[PDB]
RNA sequence: CAUCGGUUUGGAGCGGCAGGAUAAUGGCGGAGGAAUGUGGCACGGCUUCUGCUGUGUGUUAUAGCCUCUGACGAUACUGCCA
RNA sequence: ACCGAACGUGAAGUUAAAGUGCCGGAAUGCACGCUCAUCAGACACCACAAAAGGUGUUAGUUCAUCUAAAUGAACUAGCCCUGAAAAUGGAUGGCGCUCA
RNA sequence: CGAUGAUUUUUGCCCUGCACAUUUUAGAUGGAUACGAAUAAGACUUUUUAGUCGCUGGACCAUAGCAGGCUGGCAACGGUGCGCUUAGCGGAAAGGCUUUGUGCGCUUGCCGGCGGAUAGCAAUGUCAACAUGCGCGGGGAUAAAUCCUUUGCAUACGACUUAG
């Protein structure tokens, strides 16, 4: 027999299913839609939450009751230093989605993102890019083709880059590292930039 | 039945000429050029002189053969719209609030846009057709001219402008403003 | 002009010159209907039979009225020597070489594969000194 | 030469069978390039042999054998029915097998 | 090849009151002749109050056709039973002989009017000889001055499964 | 009719569930496929009707559990997939084993854009259908359902079209001096002798 | 592998004989006829009569067709062959 | 429980009813038509459909008007469309099929 | 399903030239032989007029030699295998397509000389790619994860985020 009242869903089924994130940083599922015409820029950053406070404004909406009125509003600090950006990898159309085709690391990796690599930091040798190191030490030459191929196949262009976390108060070393999207200009704009 | 043979003659007249070739018909006169794409027809085509065409449905069913005089309308209508030209008439109607009509340009396109119909805020604009013209009459008040080669764009564009101005919630009996077409013909009658 | 490409097919219309079982050549008579014609030739028997079972050639036989009967077509197909006409054709040669193709012995299909090597050191000798 | 093949290529179709029930002691045949009653009586009483690897050598050799002939034709697009001394076993659906040319009438 | 057509000649068997019974005779389209002689007596139990086991077949004969490669125009006269009741109807047929105008015949009113076999009954097959008798545009538009057609469209049959070159239709 | 290693489809103008009949067979009789440019499919019908039925399959899914349901699959190989796999005894290790011998691609990936692609005529639409009949390109339907990389598929196609071209104009070239070679030789004793051969 | 005996499925099988309207056709010979009327001829709108073309007339002409029929000769179909 | 056929253990041959695009042994076989459906249709028992409509298309019947280039009326019955609404997602057995 | 970092001072690991040997195989036994598009259309020629072609791949390429041996000559300056080397192109799953020069062969384009027997009148009468292992040669590189303690951005327990 039918519900004998009709009342709403209990929760939303698009949320589904309510278990445990894969992992603790969050994800960029999509970034914004690539406009060639715009100035290259990144389109993502890093940082950490550090807490709420209290604010007082003027509110400015013509026909509201608050127009031209002190209004309290709650608001969120979020502890942003620079980030560092580390590399760079491109991304090339496939009738299967989007395929990473390269990725280009910088010489030169602070200890904080060389932590990233490593599950027992105290027990290693530290190796992590260390070879890599020698491939601009020769001439670069390597490295230079690697960006030459973004270049010439990528049609999406992200760089690396990595939080400064021991410029905040937590008491993690490892630094966060992430892929922000670059976006505006064209590919080769793009690894320019990078 | 499937009727062995039909046939239909085009007339072609003195300044124009029909290239047809894989079902692609070319109609160049002084006016200028238009082309159509029939190749979701099955029709053969036969030069008969440089004044005629046969246009031919072997062994057609009467749906078929019912597509055969719609080809030879459609490349007559070609013909006599690079001649002659296309011109359709519209007039203003409304009983209190006048309705402003002006042709613009917004990002380089041409619109037509209606303000005051019916005393509404809203501002209709609809797109003016590549290779048509509007034009408000300046002898004829309250007239909206539509102009061009291809009657297809011609007509479907007027049409547009007529079906943007309807009525809601009202009897239309009553209420009989609009955007009407008053005249159908050619440029050069 | 104009200039407007017309269709080359090939009617169906009596003096048309026709391949039967792949085999025999034939002239449609008369026209029974959309699907069946009546056809005769010297090599053949008179018949009634369907345009699906045979095949219409470039060929035609001229000015052979309409409903003529076998002593007429035979007299109007010598006269035009229609069978020439036909073995001319590069149909009729393919035909035939593959005719010939399928009686040879096994030594003749051995001659064959010396021959084309003698023939593939020449082509290669002219085709660099091209 | 290069090729030295004196047999005609086969394929293990299936049993002899119904709907629901099939035949082991007959087995159904594809003759390569034939396509018709016609040509496939040519190859009436031929004998066939399905030749496979093992894991275990015998007299040196992990080759082995299974013989049979063709005895009849099956349907009407050329394919035809044949009898092995044992039954091809049905993980050979698919299988090449090798129609001799003997015993011989050319 | 389907149909025959046989002349059934049959009588009543002869009595005292009538020693020389008069002879009757039907044209009959059948498959062989125990069929001939079948419609033969089902038509006579019809037509006349005549029963098959006080009577006999006199004589059973094949009528060929007399221009067998000679076309020609038939009109054909009909009854016939639909779902809903019994109807008269006239159509028109080319072919070189009787047998096949009538074998059309059958193929056409199964197809159109869903008409078995066992629901026609042939009035009359007339070998039309004027073109003027031509009264249906569905064979009379074959009977124009130097019709010609074309056949668009050719499909090849092949004998392979897979073919390695694109395929064409003309013809 | 032959016995080929691999047999490579070329999936422009075919009827679905014709070249999916013949695939089936092929593949149960140890035959190899592969078919490619699978957005070029074709199924009779007008696209209206044939989208009504893509909807009416979406709409069959397991009540208690969707996950559990029936996966529909929107790629136009993926579709063809469905037809081929509803005519295999797929439940079954013969089955499986018919089906690992298949493989269905969207364009014409590497690589198989050098390799011939063969036809087959018993499923072409253009030789199948009557000329007046109304079809659908399954690349549209597979669009029209959540497909995603329609235009990506036709950028890749464009260019290998170009490459393909060029490749196509250099055979040719090389074929007509070929030609003009063999022409240089004829009426010889061995091409007299050939001729008489039949060859 | 060969040959035999029993059962059985085949071949593009080959050949002899019989029947029928002692096939009907066709081919050849004779008489009669007409049209979806060939040649000829006349009237034309278009082709520098460059299949021009259409319409009329009438009956083999610079094509043919249909009906009836005379004497020969086959074939199809059906059946038989110890 | 219907159709076919009734059963010792086997070899070979041939069938019944039912079938021969794939699942599945056997033809994408030969042939004449009909049908296009934004709820087509698809095999007895059997897993239903009616009264009633259609200028969709096909073939027929009977009248009538026309050079003093064909058309007008009424009707018949085939396939197709409307009439045709139920509860988990789903069943011509499935795939799929449109000169099938 | 992809990109990328680091991969054991153990005699363990990587790459690479061989040689011998073992397992495996949904099933080698000359060659998977590359335009695109239309189909009431294509192509070629002269020209946009006409002619011709297809009407199946029963095609094309390859194909002779102890499963292909050993030796001689003629004509050609070609064809072809392997091997170093050169230049370009290919990112859809490129892993392939070409290309320069150069050393060792082969050539059935033509003509010779020598060998095959007895596996007995057939018996797959054994000739493949892929993988792995073991022996030599050549080079090359020299880590981490978990337990444990810790944290509380986490937590029923596992798991997770941290630090050592
Ligand atoms: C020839 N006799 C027909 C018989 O075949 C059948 O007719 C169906 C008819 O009922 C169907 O039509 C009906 O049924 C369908 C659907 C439920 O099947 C509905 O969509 C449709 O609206 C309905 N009118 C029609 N689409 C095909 C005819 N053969 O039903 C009985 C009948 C009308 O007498």
């Amino acid at each position: 027999s039918h519900r004998k009242y009709e009342a709403p869903r209990h929760g939303s089924l698009g949320f589904l299913p309510r278990k445990r994130a894969a992992k603790q940083r969050g994800r960029v599922k999509s970034f914004p839609k690539d406009v060639k015409s715009k100035p290259v820029a990144l389109t993502a950053f890093l940082g950490y939450k550090a807490g709420m406070t209290t604010i007082v404004r003027d509110l400015d909406r013509p026909g509201s009751k608050m127009h031209k009125r002190e209004v309290v509003e709650a608001a969120t600090v979020v502890d942003t230093p620079p980030m560092v950006v580390v590399g760079v990898v491109g991304y090339v159309e496939t009738p299967r989605g989007l395929r990473s085709l390269t990725t280009v690391w910088a010489e030169h990796l602070s200890e904080e993102v060389r932590r990233r690599f490593y599950k027992n930091w105290y027990k290693s040798k530290k190796k992590a890019f260390t070879k890599y190191s020698g491939k601009y030490a020769t001439d670069a030459k390597q490295v230079e083709t690697e960006l030459a191929r973004i270049k010439k196949y990528a049609s999406v262009v992200r760089v690396l880059a990595h939080t400064q976390i021991k410029k905040t108060p937590l008491s993690q070393k490892k630094a966060h590292l992430a892929e922000i999207q670059i976006n505006g200009g064209s590919v080769s704009d793009k690894v320019d930039w990078a | 039945m499937k009727y062995i043979q039909t046939d239909q003659i085009l007339d072609i007249p003195e300044g124009v000429t029909v290239d047809i070739k894989a079902r692609v018909v070319k109609v160049t006169g002084p006016r200028g050029e238009l082309t159509k794409d029939l190749k979701h027809i099955d029709v053969t085509f036969n030069k008969i002189n440089n004044r005629a065409i046969k246009i031919t449905v072997h062994n057609g069913d009467r749906k078929h053969v019912a597509a055969l005089r719609t080809v030879k309308s459609l490349i007559a209508n070609l013909i006599t719209g690079v001649t002659k030209g296309y011109k359709y008439k519209m007039r203003f109607v409304y009983a209190h609030f006048p309705i402003n009509v002006n042709i613009i340009k917004k990002d380089g396109q041409d619109y037509v846009e209606i303000r005051n119909f019916l005393g509404e805020k809203r501002v209709r604009e609809v797109k003016i057709h590549e290779g048509v013209t509007m034009e408000i009459s300046s002898t004829q008040k309250d007239e909206l001219i539509v102009s061009g080669n291809s009657l297809e764009a011609v007509s479907q564009n007027a049409a547009d402008i007529q079906q943007i101005c309807r009525v809601r919630n009202k009897d239309i009996r009553k209420f009989l403003d609009g955007i009407y077409v008053s005249e159908r013909g050619t440029i050069v009658e | 002009s104009s200039t407007v490409k017309a269709a080359n097919w090939r009617f169906v219309e009596v003096g048309r010159v026709v391949l039967v079982d792949n085999k025999e050549l034939a002239t449609i008579v008369e026209i029974i209907d959309q699907k069946r014609v009546l056809i005769d030739g010297p090599k053949i028997q008179r018949q009634a039979i369907a345009l699906a079972k045979i095949v219409l050639t470039p060929i035609v036989l001229p000015n052979l009225p309409r409903g003529s009967r076998t002593a007429t077509v035979t007299k109007k197909w010598a006269a035009a020597d229609i069978d020439a006409k036909w073995a001319a054709s590069g149909w009729a040669k393919k035909l035939a070489n593959k005719e010939r193709r399928s009686q040879l012995s096994d030594f003749e299909r051995f001659q064959v594969m010396v021959l084309k090597k003698q023939r593939r050191f020449a082509t290669k000798k002219a085709l660099v000194k091209a | 030469a290069e090729s030295h093949r004196l047999y005609v290529k086969g394929k293990h179709i299936s049993y002899q069978r119904s709907k629901s029930v099939t035949n082991p002691n007959v087995s159904l045949i594809q003759i390569e390039g034939v396509a018709s009653p016609k040509d496939a009586k040519f190859y009436l009483g031929k004998r066939i042999a399905y030749v496979y690897r093992a894991p275990k050598e015998i007299r040196g050799s992990k080759i082995r054998v299974i013989w049979g002939k063709v005895t009849r034709t099956h349907g009407n697009n050329g394919l035809v029915r044949a009898n092995f001394k044992k039954n091809l076993p049905p993980k050979t659906f698919g299988a090449s097998v090798r129609i001799m040319l003997y015993p011989s009438n050319i | 090849s389907r149909l025959n057509e046989y002349q059934v000649i049959g009588r009543n068997l002869p009595t005292e009151s009538v020693p020389e019974p008069k002879l009757f005779r039907m044209r009959i389209f059948a498959p062989n002749t125990v069929v001939a002689k079948s419609r033969y007596w089902y038509f006579l139990q019809k037509l006349h109050k005549v029963k098959k086991a006080s009577g006999e077949i006199v004589s059973v004969n094949i009528i060929s056709e007399a221009k067998p490669t000679k076309v020609k125009t038939f009109g054909i006269w009909l009854r016939y039973e639909s779902r809903s009741g019994i109807h008269n109807m006239y159509k028109e047929y080319r072919d070189v002989t009787r047998v096949g105008a009538v074998e059309t015949m059958y193929q056409d009113l199964a197809a159109r009017h869903r008409a078995r076999f066992r629901s026609i009954h042939i009035l009359k097959v007339v070998e039309l000889e004027k073109t003027d008798d031509v009264k249906r545009q569905y064979v009379k538009q074959f009977l124009t001055k130097d019709l010609k057609f074309p056949l668009p469209h050719r499909v090849q049959k092949s004998k392979k499964l897979f073919q390695a070159t694109a395929p064409t239709t003309f013809y | 009719s032959s016995f080929e290693k691999v047999v490579v489809i070329d999936g422009k103008g075919h009827l679905l569930g014709r070249l999916a009949s013949i695939v089936s067979k092929q593949i149960l009789n140890g035959q190899k496929v592969v078919v490619v440019r699978c957005e070029e499919l074709n199924i009779s019908g007008e696209f209206f009707r044939n989208k009504l039925k893509y909807h009416d399959y979406l709409r069959k899914a397991t009540r208690y559990n969707k996950k559990k349901g029936p996966f529909h699959f929107r790629a136009p190989s993926r579709i063809l997939y469905k037809a081929i796999r509803g005519m295999i005894p797929h439940k079954t290790a013969r089955g499986k084993a018919a089906l690992e011998r298949l493989k269905v691609f969207e364009g014409v990936p590497p690589p198989y854009d050098k390799k011939k692609r063969v036809v087959v005529p018993q499923a072409l639409r253009v030789l199948r259908l009557k000329p007046g009949r109304k079809y659908t390109t399954v690349g549209k339907l597979s669009s029209a359902v959540g497909w995603k990389y329609e235009s990506v598929v036709e950028k890749l196609e464009e260019k290998r079209k170009v490459q393909s071209a060029e490749y196509y104009a250099k055979k040719k070239a090389l074929t007509k001096k070929l030609n003009a070679a063999k022409a240089s030789t004829a009426e010889s004793e061995a091409a007299q002798k050939l001729a008489a051969f039949g060859y």
